[PDB]
């Protein structure tokens, strides 16, 4: 799992565009979007795969707001009593642990997120890389 | 690409994959009905990307999650009943399956 | 990869030719290619003409200064930076690979 | 035509190194094995490549002021032909004043900007107090 994504960032050619840290952040985003399909519940699942130390540990956001629709991510503006949360906003839980990071749709959305983010990053790089020469004769 | 009979199907929900076993075939006794999935098969769908920088990704990190397509054998619409037997003819060289 | 990228350079100007050859060997070095000698071969005369409304009963003579550059280690940077940095007109760049 | 046409071929290697900043051994090896140049005698090629000695830079420093064209804008072909036209009697003096001067001006007549040999001959006035065997 974690080792797999480490092998990714090793095989990632544009390691400057995405070194291990932001690689694993984008992969946590992909894992949340995958949990979006694993559960009909639309919950923001931060994971924090522990980029280099060990494997992942899924969490569950609380999306602090006075609402209760989709209660997987609903907490009022002071509900931090149990768990010693003590935080009004930002207090997010780790109730569900060890989702799937190896199945078909997981790896498919991993591919999609990887190619999307890599292409976006290379675009944003070349933009400034050529903007450097603003005021010169360029081909085209 | 080759054809595999894996248990997972990229799109369908849990119901359509509940009858199968861990290998991807229904148990002997599941009272299926027209529409359900007997197998259990996926195919290499896509073609012509030609980006080896992504082929190296999906050769180890997406080795079997590249070009899925659910050309899986469903019971024809209308015919219900009970599954009573499953034969599996495997071409030699092709290794094996658990049900086999 | 394969070696002989041999550049011929016809020309009618002088200073831009020195500039072009210098920046060419510069790019080769920024790549690492084993740039051969530019080797300025003997200048060749050319009797020119004026194919416009003539005199009544003139670009007639010119001196083609030639250059013979060679790149025999064409990695990515050579062709990349070469096709990137264009060269001024008035000079001919008939190259060869063979 | 063997020692005469020798210099009009080693000026090539001189200019080549000057543009390449390699070693003279590199450029001479590549020039010889590049085209089979027999207009130069091998030992006179060796002498002309020995014509990269430090004194060559020195003959640039002497004739520096009385140059009708500045140093930092002179053409590299003109740099090479000037180094040779001054070195012809720095140490070698294979032929006297007029012979070597005419050699440099003619055997390199087909390399300049249609007038360069004029002003190199004109700077050769500053070459007088060092080309003593007139």
């Amino acid at each position: 799992m974690n080792k797999e994504i480490l092998a990714v960032v090793e095989a990632v050619s544009n390691e400057k565009a995405l070194p291990r840290e932001k690689i694993f952040e984008a992969l946590e985003s992909a894992l949340a979007t995958a949990t979006k399909k694993k559960y009909e519940q639309e919950i923001d699942v931060r994971v924090q795969i522990d980029r280099k130390s060990g494997d992942f540990d899924t969490f569950r956001r609380w999306l602090v707001v006075d609402e209760v629709t989709q209660p997987t991510k609903e907490i009022t503006l002071e509900a931090a009593r149990y768990e010693d949360e003590s935080l009004n906003l930002g207090d997010y839980v780790e109730d569900q642990i060890e989702s799937v990071t190896f199945d078909r749709i997981t790896t498919q959305t991993a591919k999609q997120v990887i190619v999307q983010k890599v292409r976006e990053a290379e675009r944003a790089m070349v933009v400034d890389q050529f903007r450097e020469h603003e005021g010169e004769i360029i081909t085209g | 690409g080759p054809e595999e009979i894996t248990a997972d199907i990229p799109n369908v929900g849990e119901a359509a994959l509940s009858k199968l076993d861990e290998s991807g075939i229904v148990y002997i006794g599941a009272e299926v009905t027209g529409g359900d999935i007997l197998v259990g098969k996926v195919t290499p769908k896509g073609e012509t990307q030609l980006t080896p920088e992504e082929k190296l990704l999906r050769a180890i990190f997406g080795e079997k999650a590249s070009d899925v397509k659910d050309s899986s054998l469903r019971v024809p619409n209308g015919v219900s009943g009970t599954v009573i037997d499953v034969q599996v003819f495997t071409r030699d060289g092709v290794e094996k399956d658990k049900r086999a | 990869q394969n070696q002989r990228i041999r550049i011929r350079l016809k020309a009618f100007d002088h200073r831009l030719i020195d500039q072009a050859t210098a920046e060419i060997v510069e790019t080769a070095k920024r790549t690492g290619a084993q740039v051969r000698g530019p080797i300025p071969l003997p200048t060749r005369k050319e009797r020119f003409t004026v194919l416009i409304s003539p005199h009544v009963n003139d670009q007639y003579e010119i001196r083609t200064h030639l250059r013979l550059v060679d790149i025999v280690e064409p990695t990515e940077k050579t062709v990349d930076a070469l096709m990137r940095l264009d060269l001024a007109a008035g000079v001919d760049v008939q190259i060869s690979l063979g | 035509a063997a020692r005469r046409r020798a210099r009009e071929c080693a000026v090539q290697a001189l200019y080549s190194w000057q543009l390449s900043q390699n070693d003279i051994a590199d450029v001479e090896y590549q020039f010889l094995a590049e085209q089979d140049v027999k207009d130069v005698d091998v030992l006179y090629f060796r002498e002309l490549l020995a014509g990269v000695a430090t004194n060559t830079a020195y003959l640039d420093g002497l004739m520096k002021p009385y140059l009708s064209r500045l140093l930092e804008e002179l053409g590299q072909v003109e740099k090479a032909v000037l180094r040779i036209a001054l070195y012809e009697l720095s140490k070698r003096s294979d032929v006297p004043y007029k012979v070597a001067i005419n050699e440099a001006i003619e055997l390199a007549k087909s390399f300049g900007a249609e007038d360069s040999h004029k002003f190199v001959n004109g700077v050769l006035d500053k070459a007088a107090p060092v080309i003593r065997p007139n």
